[PDB]
């Protein structure tokens, strides 16, 4: 299995829809390795939770919590903490408004070398519970022997890239991580690493984060061949007055980048409705009103969430996928999985006539390009060389009934599956 | 931050 890209485990499917399927016990298990420290990236915490995940044997050893917390949202995580002596925290530098440092990862140091995590899910219980979520596995990076001089590096420049994303956060505790993967073999590495990062990137360093990084490296590695572009996340930005303003302008122009229909796949309010979770997944799925309304055309770009092929068209997707499939769908030139949502924020905005890129948050993802395996192009995999699309194709547009799920208004005319309504507020 | 609400 060249890809290493996993589902979350899924209470309430039946067993055969989990089998490939990994908790986050099952990552952090000392069949993955013996653990001397580790750090988790990431939104979302829960500290008791997430302490509870480690195994018992492992619980007492180092923990470092990378998040974006400010003022009292930082007070109660450090609350949170103190009572676990072995964690400590960095915080993120977030000096533009409204970003978030939103990267899921985690960095695993085992007495027989290393083990980089990038995934989808914040570390509570929920996002691991009834969601689809994905995650992507390295293998297991050997120490270098401290009697050679060899760069550990992979064709894909992934350890390079991982540093510059480290490096970008300015942070103490970070370079010793740095410093742990500096002494680390990435060369088995196949995929590319794609990152955001907060800033306005002028010149040669558009190319370095968003979607100028992914447009850099389907130029370089990718080449050419009407196949459509597919877009699939759980939140949603403000785009602009028009699908001009962004979306069709420099965002898809990234995304069809190689050496066009665009497909987005984002809940509607019947898929909320009648999931495992009912309306509460809704509460993961955070589009508001104020936006919706600015935007009404880009609701005729959506698709509904299905999954029959992984068992999990009930499962409210947290995880977010974006790749570009033959007309048929039977193949795809591409596959990324991110934490990126479809946002500005996330991804990246031109300002100044066109000669600045705005980021406002930490995003990361990896790349999976046929080239890296020696293809042109990968095989779709019809039911969960072939790669594992983890939802069915093509899409299934929007219906007449339709809406996208909104979460902060209210539903209260139909029931969901656990007889609720739902009324924010 | 234990969520998004
Ligand atoms: O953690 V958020 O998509």
């Amino acid at each position: 299995n060249p890809f290493q890209f996993y589902l979350t485990r899924v209470s309430g499917v039946k067993p055969k829809y989990n089998s490939g399927a990994l908790h986050i016990k099952d990552i952090l298990s000392p069949l993955f390795g013996t653990l001397v420290s580790s750090a988790q990236f990431n939104y979302c915490f829960d500290v008791d939770w997430l302490v509870k995940q480690y195994p018992p044997e492992f619980r007492k050893k180092p923990i470092l919590l990378v998040h974006g917390d400010k003022r009292e949202a930082k007070a109660h995580l450090h609350a949170q903490a103190k009572p676990y002596e072995n964690i400590s925290l960095c915080q993120a530098k977030l000096d533009i408004a409204f970003g978030t440092h939103h990267t899921k990862m985690m960095l695993l140091l085992y007495e027989e070398g290393l083990r980089v995590v990038i995934h989808t899910s914040n570390l509570i219980h929920a996002d691991w519970h009834q969601k689809t979520q994905g995650i992507w596995l390295s293998p297991l990076y050997p120490r270098i022997a401290d009697g050679t001089h060899k760069s550990g590096e992979s064709p894909t420049h992934f350890k390079a890239n991982l540093i510059s994303y480290l490096t970008a956060y300015n942070a103490p505790s970070l370079k010793e991580w740095i410093d742990v993967i500096h002494k680390h073999d990435l060369s088995e590495t196949n995929v590319y690493l794609i990152g955001s990062t907060p800033g306005r990137f002028q010149g040669s360093q558009k190319d370095n984060w968003g979607h100028f990084r992914l447009k850099k490296l389907l130029k370089d590695h990718a080449s050419s061949m009407s196949w459509p572009v597919v877009g699939q996340f759980s939140s949603v930005g403000s785009l602009g007055a028009d699908e001009s303003k962004w979306l069709c302008s420099e965002f898809k122009e990234s995304m069809l980048t190689l050496g066009v229909p665009l497909y987005l796949i984002y809940p509607s309010v019947e898929n909320v409705r009648t999931s495992l979770e009912g309306y509460p997944a809704g509460g993961s799925l955070p589009y508001s009103i104020q936006t919706a309304e600015k935007q009404n055309w880009l609701h005729s770009y959506f698709h509904k969430w299905s999954a029959e092929t992984s068992g999990r068209s009930n499962a409210m997707p947290h995880i977010k996928t974006y790749m570009r499939p033959s007309p048929d769908f039977s193949k795809i030139a591409w596959f990324l999985v991110t934490s990126a949502n479809l946002s500005k924020a996330a991804w990246g905005a031109l300002e100044k006539n066109g000669t600045q890129l705005m980021i406002r948050s930490y995003e990361l993802g990896v790349l999976f390009l046929p080239s890296a395996l020696g293809l042109d192009s990968f095989k779709v995999k019809q039911k969960f060389a072939t790669f594992p699309v983890p939802y069915d194709l093509p899409p299934e547009l929007y219906g007449s009934k339709d809406r996208p799920w909104i979460w902060n208004i209210p539903y209260v005319k139909a029931p969901d599956t656990h007889g609720n309504m739902w009324v924010p507020s | 931050k234990l969520n998004y609400k």
